[PDB]
């Protein structure tokens, strides 16, 4: 009967920066919480009430608010901070969560390395055909891939998968796969994946002609 | 007694057979001990409901109910 | 036959679910939501704390 | 509590620290269990004294004290 | 609470979350323990009140809601809610 709305869905930050993460409730509560959740771990409680640290919480975390506003604050980010963090309300029935805020490490911008792969001969026995683009080792995570077949954009049949931010180099990588029927694949020659990313004023273009070598 | 809640706060529905005995119930913040000194009678239509304040090293004054770890609401009938 | 009823007066009643709420000096007037339920009788007062 | 008598009958002088606990005292006719449900406060000048009737398989009505084996008198202060 | 001074004497700016808890602060003459019993203690705001918490050695308090046991201290808090 109340929603909670938490302000950045994402959040890039560097160690030492002073992150702030807000929580906005659709009516006045005094009982909130901020959990923290690690990639392969339970949530843990970090704030309780609106400003109580839980025992075994670093004094780096603080919580403050009232009157529908509520605000986590991380006063000088550590590597071990990087996580999701999670408001609750526990002031009326259906206890609600927020949609979670995803604090991830950051670094200098890096352009993706893009490589395009026609369907393998083995897949083309199947009647399906997948064209794969890998977009590797880029930063920031925001990237958009547009596929074209003989000049015409194709949106249906595109599947994108992203790695988690790399634990050593802080980059992201992505696979973008265009799947079509083998019959359609052999009726066209040009296949293109175009990557829009802040590191270039125009997209990186990888393209091949099916019948060329 | 039946332990329920009233706006996130613990609420005690106290029956007649509990008159004169320490009321204990577990809570995240440890074990809570409320003391009921009330006209406490049989649970019926004539109920009264009010709060038992938290009292840390302070003598009670002008009250007949109080807890020592977490403020609790209490309800009991006056019938006999 | 069936003349207009002007006013109904209650001449005997009962009370149930009596509830009390109070705040400390300095923290304004307390309130109870049943104070919005027309079936209840309520009163506001001040008491030593 | 101090066990004494009032005209051959047992009399209980109940102090503050006994509020909420079953009152037991041996008698020729076995063990007597009185139940005190009372304004029970500190023993002082303002006492009140009255009888706790014997109640065999009957629910209590309009009373806050009763025993189950032998009628007993009770006395306690109301001070706080 | 924020510890400051008022004419050489210690001054306590007490916030709302400290209501009901013993106030301790170190001083050359040892550790000072002031006791705040103000019923009207609220949120720190424009409506402040400021007054002194007397030193009380083996004497029961009378007609006061603030006192320390080692060194007289000034106290300030808001009444807002």
């Amino acid at each position: 009967a109340i929603v909670a709305t938490q302000s950045p869905a994402i959040m890039s930050a560097s160690p030492g920066e002073k992150v702030t993460i807000s929580c906005s409730a659709s009516s006045s509560v005094s009982y909130m919480y901020w959990y923290q959740q690690k990639p392969g771990s339970s949530p843990k409680p970090w704030i309780y009430r609106t400003s109580n640290l839980a025992s075994g919480v670093p004094t780096r975390f603080s919580g403050s608010g009232s009157g529908t506003s509520y605000s986590f604050t991380i006063s000088s980010m550590e590597a071990e901070d990087a996580a999701t963090y999670y408001c609750q309300q526990y002031h009326n029935y259906p206890r609600t969560f927020g949609g979670g805020t995803k604090a991830k490490s950051a670094r200098a911008d890096a352009a993706p390395t893009v490589s395009i792969f026609p369907p393998s001969s083995e897949q083309l026995t199947s009647g399906g055909a997948s064209v794969v683009c890998f977009l590797n080792n880029f930063y920031p995570k925001d990237i958009n891939v547009k596929w074209k077949i003989d000049g015409s954009e194709r949106q249906n049949g595109v599947l994108n998968s992203w790695t988690d931010q790399d634990s050593k180099d802080s980059t992201y990588s992505m696979s973008s796969t265009l799947t079509l029927t083998k019959d359609e694949y052999e009726r066209h020659n040009s296949y293109t994946c175009e990557a829009t990313h802040k590191t270039s004023t125009s997209p990186i273009v990888k393209s091949f002609n099916r019948n060329e070598c | 007694f039946h332990l329920t809640t009233r706006n996130g706060e613990p609420h005690m529905i106290v029956s007649r057979q509990e008159k004169g005995k320490s009321l204990l119930f577990k809570t995240e913040d440890g074990v809570n001990m409320c003391t009921l000194m009330a006209d406490l009678g049989e649970l019926c239509e004539d109920t009264i409901t009010y709060k038992c304040p938290l009292l840390r090293q302070n003598e009670p004054e002008d009250i007949d109910c109080w807890c020592n770890s977490t403020s609790t609401w209490v309800t009991y009938g006056t019938c006999t | 036959k069936q003349p207009a009823t002007l006013r109904k007066y209650c001449i005997e009643a009962k009370l149930t679910n009596t509830t009390t709420e109070s705040r400390c000096p300095t923290q304004g007037e307390p309130s109870l939501n049943e104070e919005q339920d027309k079936r209840f009788v309520c009163k506001h007062s001040m008491v030593d704390r």
